[PDB]
């Protein structure tokens, strides 16, 4: 940790004396001081730093992006300074780019990290943290190179491996991606201790047909990233019940789905005029989830927002679910219909998140061939019923009838979650 | 991408500061 240069030395009472009213919290009185130090001593790469640091302390305080954004621009003066010691240059812009990405400025923290790399270009954790800034944009293939050149020189290097390994498994190399997620969690290296891994390990090896799998859900449980071995969303509300079917009464909405009982003739015919009419707005799934198979979806709610040429195709459907804000302001589920045709496996998986919970109306059910799993047990749908399951738990489906299978997906908040939380918890 | 049925990106959330 070598942050003084030859002048900073010489002041380095007066550096002292202002990080010293930064580390007693008094804040303001700090930042004001480090900014006497850049007045005074303008070339001083502590006293920049200092100041940034301080600028950071702040926007924490006052929860103000428009405070961190000067932080940011705070700690990239001090790599343009004039003999910033090699330690100081690295930890100037690590914050920038980890700040940035706070901020959701993700393309502006990739070029950090780019400066970053250039700069030290035999520092293995710097190019690390540059794949983790390619994979925050979705960019897998950047991603994939920046721990490819990692996996040359340091090939054992277990953070390298598991976001290896991801990239593989998201690219439908199942069986590749094994040996690099297992020998990634194994070696016990910082940042390999996530649940992102366990899961997406775990769900390889039952897409193989490797037994091992349960081993490491029940792994991945004791150490605390998934509730149960059968439960395995990451982004959950502690405390919520946890079940995998539901009743209707069971979930308070009895209003919605006397609605959609009542009125599922309606929702059929506006799915079934689409699908002769529109059919390109059915799209295919596009999460890796089929084994084999045609599974296509219409959405009409995403995110809380009403997807509003959708709604043209199914107005009177739309028109009726305006009445149920406990789906339509789901920020964390979606509204839409869902078709599967005959020679169907859908894997086993679960959602993302616990805070919904996931109602299944029937419009077309063919008579035999059809059904869902989920956890431990099977059920079937029916014309006109409503299903309810938690889809965070692993559910699994098969379609093997003589046509199509048509149904209408409704997601809901979970019951037990306050207004305050369903108002502010980021949307999914 | 988005995680909509399941937990295939890195990341299913977006970051919008505070
Ligand atoms: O049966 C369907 O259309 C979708 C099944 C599924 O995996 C879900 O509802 O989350
Ligand atoms: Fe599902």
């Amino acid at each position: 940790p070598k942050l003084l240069n030859k002048f900073d030395k010489t002041i380095k009472a007066e550096l002292d004396a202002a990080e010293k009213l930064r580390k007693r919290g008094k804040i303001e009185e700090a930042v004001n001081a480090f900014k006497e130090l850049v007045r005074k001593y303008p070339q001083s790469p502590r006293a920049r730093y200092g100041k940034a640091q301080c600028e950071d302390d702040l926007a924490e305080k006052r929860r103000s992006n428009e405070v961190l954004r000067g932080a940011i621009e705070t700690y990239q003066e001090v790599a343009s300074l004039p003999d910033v010691p090699a330690d100081l240059l690295k930890l100037s812009l690590k914050r920038r780019s980890d700040r940035q990405q706070f901020l959701g400025h993700m393309r502006g923290s990739l070029l950090t990290l780019q400066r970053l790399v250039q700069l030290f270009p035999n520092d293995t954790s710097l190019k690390n943290d540059l794949g983790v800034g390619y994979l925050l944009i979705g960019d897998n293939d950047n991603a994939k190179k920046v721990y490819e050149e990692v996996l040359s020189v340091t090939p054992n290097d277990g953070f390298a491996k598991v976001h290896y390994g991801f990239i593989l498994k998201a690219q439908n190399k199942i069986a590749e991606s094994i040996p690099y997620l297992k020998e990634g969690i194994e070696s016990g290296d910082p940042g390999t201790d996530d649940g992102r891994f366990y899961f997406h390990l775990g769900d390889a090896m039952q897409r193989v047909g490797n037994k091992e799998a349960y081993k490491w859900y029940e792994l991945g449980h004791k150490r605390g990233h998934f509730a149960s071995v059968w439960q395995r969303s990451l982004y959950n509300v502690n405390g919520l019940k946890a079940q995998p079917w539901w009743t209707p009464k069971e979930t308070g909405y009895t209003e919605l789905v006397k609605s959609l009982e009542r009125n599922w003739k309606l929702i059929r015919d506006e799915g079934l005029a689409v699908m002769d009419k529109a059919k390109g707005l059915f799209l295919p799934e596009d999460e890796n989830l089929r084994e084999k198979g045609d599974w296509s979806q219409f959405t009409l709610w995403q995110q809380g927002r009403r997807n509003e040429n959708a709604c043209k195709g199914a107005p009177k459907t739309c028109t009726l679910l305006e009445k149920f804000p406990e789906t339509t302001g789901c920020r964390r589920g979606q509204i839409k219909y869902s078709i599967m045709h005959p020679g169907t496996h859908v894997w086993p998986h679960t959602g993302p998140t616990n805070c919904r919970l996931r109602m299944h109306l029937g419009l077309v059910i063919p008579k035999e061939g059809c059904k869902i799993r989920c956890a431990n047990e099977t059920k079937t749908w029916e014309e006109g019923k409503v299903l309810i399951f938690d889809d965070s738990f692993e559910h699994e489906v098969w379609q093997d009838a003589s046509s199509f299978r048509l149904i209408f997906i409704v997601d809901v908040w979970h019951p037990e979650l306050t207004p305050q939380q369903r108002r502010s918890l980021p949307a999914i | 991408g988005k995680c909509k049925d399941g937990l295939g990106e890195y990341t299913c959330t977006s970051l919008e500061g505070f």
